[PDB]
RNA sequence: CUGAGUUCAGACCGGAGUAAUCCAGGUCGGUUUCUAUCUACUUUCAAAUUCCUCCCUGUACGAAAGGACAAGAGAAAUAAGGCCUACUUCACAAAGCGCCUUCCCCCGUAAAUGAUAUCAUCUCAACUUAGUAUUAUACCCACACCCACCCAAGAACAGGGUU
RNA sequence: GCUACCUAAGAACAGCUAAAAGAGCACACCCGUCUAUGUAGCAAAAUAGUGGGAAGAUUUAUAGGUAGAGGCGACAAACCUA
């Protein structure tokens, strides 16, 4: 569960995510009617003094049984149009995204590992 | 809500509850018959049977010894448990204690109960007894029982 | 003076009486196993608009169930225990819209029942039952009293409504009873944490009827609508119903067909009056499954 | 003789028949899919079909860290560090999508729960995905790994130093001071051990389970 | 929050003479067959129990006398013998308690 | 229940005043207690809304750009009512962060036939359809002893079980 | 005999760091920052936690002095038997 003002780990090849900064990227907003964000939920970050859209790919909070649980809250940066900012995802990505409603094909394509 | 809560809240808290029950149990092992408030007696009863079971488990057993050492504050009672109480009940698998309600306490009008270990040396309690077989109702039913067994 | 059954009985008479009454109950139950062999009430074919009798079941508990698509559904187990039709009332006699069947479930002690109830059951020739519930039926769905009811009355794929008394939470405050937000912990808030705020408005010098206030919650009848029957166990008389039914485990629930307009006329394939095992046409297996249900003993499912 | 944890019911007011029904169902599933003997210390590889893909086969290897739940719904969490990222998956034993369960290494740790591995160094939670299984001889007691794990700095997911957790598999000496030890000991509850009405004797129960299991076979 | 008005004796009588407030008659009372004093059913007869307790106290006084000081609980069974009684085969190897009075009828 | 202001007992700044002191100016600090007598009320219940995605369909429409409505399907969020198989807080149980269920319409107008006013005219003309009208159905419903004991019932009382 | 100040002759201040002090941490002791409790209370000002000081312009026992048009005051119109 990712809410407003949740510190977040960017799992991406993108320069914006990986570049050193004094503060960790923080969730500005969750694009869901309830504030709570899960896997496949688009969020808005404060990263490097700019507002940027991101997609959640795993989190610490437990979910359904067979679904994986990650030790860190993991996001992938996306532009307003919907394409990913970064080229590659090294961190393993759950396969539950495929069936979920939304634009997940781009992210799965650039992903290398699935858990 | 207290659905499926099996232990009473007594004393000054959980530890105090254990200590209160321990004292009642020590009293019971020594005296073989104890007057106390009904609820406290009812709470202690379970522990009384469990203690006899650990007594049966053996003198040599270290686990049973540790339990006996805890529950019996007076140490002289620990031999008694292993060598007197446990051999007494070797035949039966349970029902070591007998609990009966007693007229309310004078001072505070508390519901009271007597608890004893069965087969004690002490004078027998005025236990409630079911009606004699020779009563009118019992005679009629004995007639019925006879008729049924004759039918078969 | 107050009297109970075994007050005046001897030491040896108590076990004898217990045995005698238990055996009579067993005999009476066993007597009613063949309703069709006894003179039945006429059996009519199912018609649109017709409503059949339901059952009284005991809530055993819950277990998971899986489907071929891979989705997990939790189910509640309802065991049918000594469920008999007790009474029939005509529409004119009931002074109501429909004919009624009183149906009882879960046999109980004769010693703990009132004389009136005991007399009624004596006339029936059945041991007394814990709960009696009334089912509104059409005339063509009438069943002779004394007729046993079984879990196979319901069939997988059918939707049912379940009614029971909810778990009683006793006297509860507004937060647990009505989900009131309460007041903050710190920043003052002297004695206001869980209290109801403003109960009413200033202008009205009173409190409206039916305002949400602290009181007794639970221990009232509620109905769960549109629960799917996933599985029947004919041997133990178990109904597997989708999701959760009201009440604690080992309580008695009233199970009837769904009243929801979607499932209005889906009673075509169901046994109309009831299921009669003594009929013995196509003897049902131990377990009846829905098509989607992953049966135990089936091979591991692959999503192809 | 090893009995699977789920077979033994938690105490309550549940009708015994409910357990009988659930047990028979469990036993049919066991006939189809062999569920091997494993403990919390044990390393397992689970083969599963995923509904999200078109019947593709997924293997996941990791150390079991928790066995919980009873009956058909029984689960086990197994944990592994995959390319820097620590992942736990909670597998249902009687889920029909579970193709195969393999015990790569069979062992017990000092503690019944290994949730403290979350706060331990990553090395203890990292296992090779392609490790070959080690076979135990038919007649031998299951080995116990007396491994004490080193820990990360003090802020932890749970206060493991507290006696309620009763953790015997952490080098507490390294990461904690004696002051912190005595602070933790204030929560001791010494009486709790000797409370003999809280004890649940699963002797007769297990015997009845075993009768039903041998009947099923 | 203070009363706005004095409550009358009429209203007060209605409150305090309500059946709810009244003492309920007890139907548990029966004659104890042993002594003839009244006992509540479900409860041990007060008189009979007092008698038993008096005797128990006397025996306990004797037990304490024979033991001598604290922490002297015997590791053998105990038996109580009155005047004109000798230990039996069963009573042999048991602690003997001597009483100066005769056997009670109820004591067996 | 609680900020601030009126608003002050202490203090300073700017201005006024011989001063004491003042400001209709600014800033810091600063105590309202209540055991409910009466009225009223304390599970009316059994009817849920909405968004998004897909189909239609990339259709009708339009020169293109763009881009529907009905009907249907799937996913959610909230609300109301429940529940504990799992997960999580925990452990004979209570909970949510978990799971389950959720049913009718609204009336403004759009039209036929047809007089006053032999055409026409939807009619505070008689009238005819959309129009649905009073929704309805669901739930509840038998009553020992009121020793005692137990309880998933409960403040007490009451209720369920004791074969 | 409270309190403000003074006079006479007294008493108290663990432990640790310190070139060594109206120094620091910190007991006892003195005070009363903030919160909660209490509000006919344990109490006509308290309790619990948290705080400020704690070799000194320190704290404190005893006896004496200053008296209302007045005393006394590190001025708060403070204190001078609620
Ligand atoms: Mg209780
Ligand atoms: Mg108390
Ligand atoms: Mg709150
Ligand atoms: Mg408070
Ligand atoms: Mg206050
Ligand atoms: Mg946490
Ligand atoms: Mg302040
Ligand atoms: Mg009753
Ligand atoms: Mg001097
Ligand atoms: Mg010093
Ligand atoms: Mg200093
Ligand atoms: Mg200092
Ligand atoms: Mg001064
Ligand atoms: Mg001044
Ligand atoms: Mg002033
Ligand atoms: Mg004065
Ligand atoms: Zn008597």
């Amino acid at each position: 569960a990712i809410q407003k003002m949740t510190r977040v780990r960017v799992v991406d090849n993108s320069a914006l995510g990986n570049s050193p900064y004094h503060r960790a990227p923080r969730c500005i907003h969750v694009y869901k009617k309830n504030g709570v964000g899960k896997v496949g939920d688009q969020i808005l970050l404060a990263i490097k003094g700019q507002k940027k859209k991101a997609l959640i790919v795993g989190h610490c909070m437990p979910g359904p049984r067979m679904t994986p649980r990650f030790d860190s809250n993991n996001v992938v940066l996306i532009e307003d149009n919907g394409n990913p900012v970064g080229t590659r995802i090294k961190t393993p990505i759950p396969t539950s995204l495929r069936k979920r409603e939304g634009e997940y094909s781009k992210v799965l394509a650039i992903a290398q590992n699935f858990v | 809500i207290s659905h499926g809560r099996v232990f009473r809240r007594m004393g000054l808290g959980p530890e105090s509850r254990i200590h209160l029950l321990r004292n009642l149990l020590t009293g019971l092992v020594r005296h073989e018959r104890i007057e106390a408030p009904w609820a406290r007696v009812d709470e202690m009863r379970g522990y009384a049977e469990k203690l006899i079971d650990y007594g049966k488990l053996g003198d040599t057993n270290e686990r049973a010894m540790r339990m006996a050492d805890f529950w019996l504050t007076e140490k002289d009672l620990i031999p008694k448990l292993f060598q007197v109480l446990a051999p007494r009940y070797k035949d039966q698998t349970g029902g070591y204690t007998r609990m009966l309600q007693i007229p309310n306490r004078s001072l505070d009008r508390a519901k009271m109960a007597v608890i004893e270990y069965k087969g004690n040396c002490l004078p027998p309690l005025p236990l409630p007894r079911r009606d004699s077989h020779l009563t009118l109702l019992n005679q009629l039913l004995q007639g019925l029982r006879q008729d049924l067994r004759q039918s078969q | 003076s107050g009297t109970w059954w075994d007050e005046h009985l001897s030491e040896e008479n108590v076990p004898f009486i217990k045995q005698l009454v238990s055996d009579e109950d067993k005999a009476q139950l066993a007597s009613k196993l063949c309703p069709l062999k006894d003179e039945p009430w006429p059996i009519h074919p199912w018609e649109p608009g017709s409503f059949r009798v339901g059952l009284i079941a005991l809530k055993l508990g819950m277990m998971p169930l899986w489907t071929k698509d891979g989705q997990k559904h939790v189910v509640t187990l309802l065991q049918v225990q000594d469920c008999h039709v007790l009474k029939y009332t005509s529409k004119e006699n009931c002074n109501g819209k429909m004919a009624t069947l009183s149906v009882g479930g879960k046999t109980v002690s004769r010693f703990r029942k009132a004389t009136s109830i005991l007399e009624f059951y004596r006339e029936l020739g059945l041991p007394p039952k814990q709960t009696v519930k009334i089912f509104n039926i059409t005339d063509n769905a009438a069943i002779k009293p004394g007729t046993p009811l079984y879990a196979a009355h319901f069939r997988p794929g059918q939707y049912v409504d379940v009614t029971a008394k909810t778990i009683g939470k006793g006297f509860q405050g507004v937060m647990k009873r009505w989900g009131f937000k309460g007041q903050p912990a710190t920043h003052g808030q002297t004695k206001t944490h869980r209290r109801p705020g403003a109960v009413a408005t200033g202008d009205i010098g009173r409190v409206w009827p039916g305002t949400k206030m602290p009181g007794k919650m639970g221990n009232i009848y509620r109905t769960e609508y549109g629960l799917k029957v996933w599985r029947i166990n004919t041997k133990h008389n178990i109904i597997y119903v989708n999701g959760s039914v009201p009440g604690h485990k080992n309580c008695l629930v009233k199970v009837k067909d769904s009243k929801l307009p979607a499932y209005k006329d889906l009673g075509k394939n169901l046994p109309f009056p009831t299921y009669f095992p003594d009929g013995d046409e196509e003897e049902l297996p131990e377990d009846l499954y829905d098509e989607n249900v992953c049966q135990p003993g089936a091979p591991s499912i692959t999503f192809a | 003789r090893f009995l699977s944890p789920e077979f033994i019911p938690r105490r309550g007011r549940t009708d015994p028949l409910k357990f009988q029904i659930e047990r028979k169902d469990m036993l049919e599933r066991r006939k189809v899919l062999h569920i091997p003997e494993f403990y919390v210390g044990s390393i397992l590889r689970v083969t599963t079909a995923d509904p999200y893909a078109s019947g593709k086969i997924s293997q996941f290897l990791g150390i079991c860290i928790q066995r919980s739940g009873r009956g058909l719904g029984a689960t086990f969490i197994l944990r592994n560090v995959i390319e820097g990222q620590g992942v736990e998956i909670c597998f249902e034993l009687y889920n029909p999508r579970v193709q195969e369960i393999q015990v790569v290494k069979l062992e017990k740790r000092l503690d019944d729960s290994l949730l403290y591995l979350r706060d331990a160094l990553p090395e203890y939670s990292t296992f090779d995905v392609n490790m070959k299984p080690v076979v135990q001889e038919p007649n031998q007691k299951v080995p116990v790994n007396e491994l004490k794990v080193k820990m990360k700095p003090k802020p932890w997911s749970k206060r493991w130093e507290r006696p309620n957790f009763n953790i015997k598999g952490i080098r507490f000496d390294l990461c904690l001071t004696e002051q912190q030890m005595k602070e933790a000991q204030k929560w001791n509850q010494p009486w709790l051990e000797f409370d003999m009405m809280r004890e649940y004797d699963t002797s007769k129960i297990e015997a009845a389970i075993w009768k039903e299991i041998e009947a099923s076979k | 929050a203070a009363p706005k008005n004095r409550r009358t004796i009429e209203v007060n009588r209605c409150r305090r003479r309500n059946p709810q407030k009244l003492i309920k008659v007890k139907n548990n009372i029966d004659v104890c067959p042993e002594c003839g004093h009244l006992k509540q059913k479900h409860v041990l007869c007060a008189y009979c129990y007092e008698k038993v307790c008096k005797e128990t106290a006397e025996i306990r006084r004797q037990i304490g006398k024979q033991e001598g000081g604290p922490f002297k609980a015997p590791t053998i069974e105990t038996v109580v013998l009155y005047t004109g009684e000798t230990p039996s085969e069963q009573d042999q190897g048991k602690r003997i308690i001597e009483r100066d009075r005769k056997r009670p009828s109820w004591f067996t």
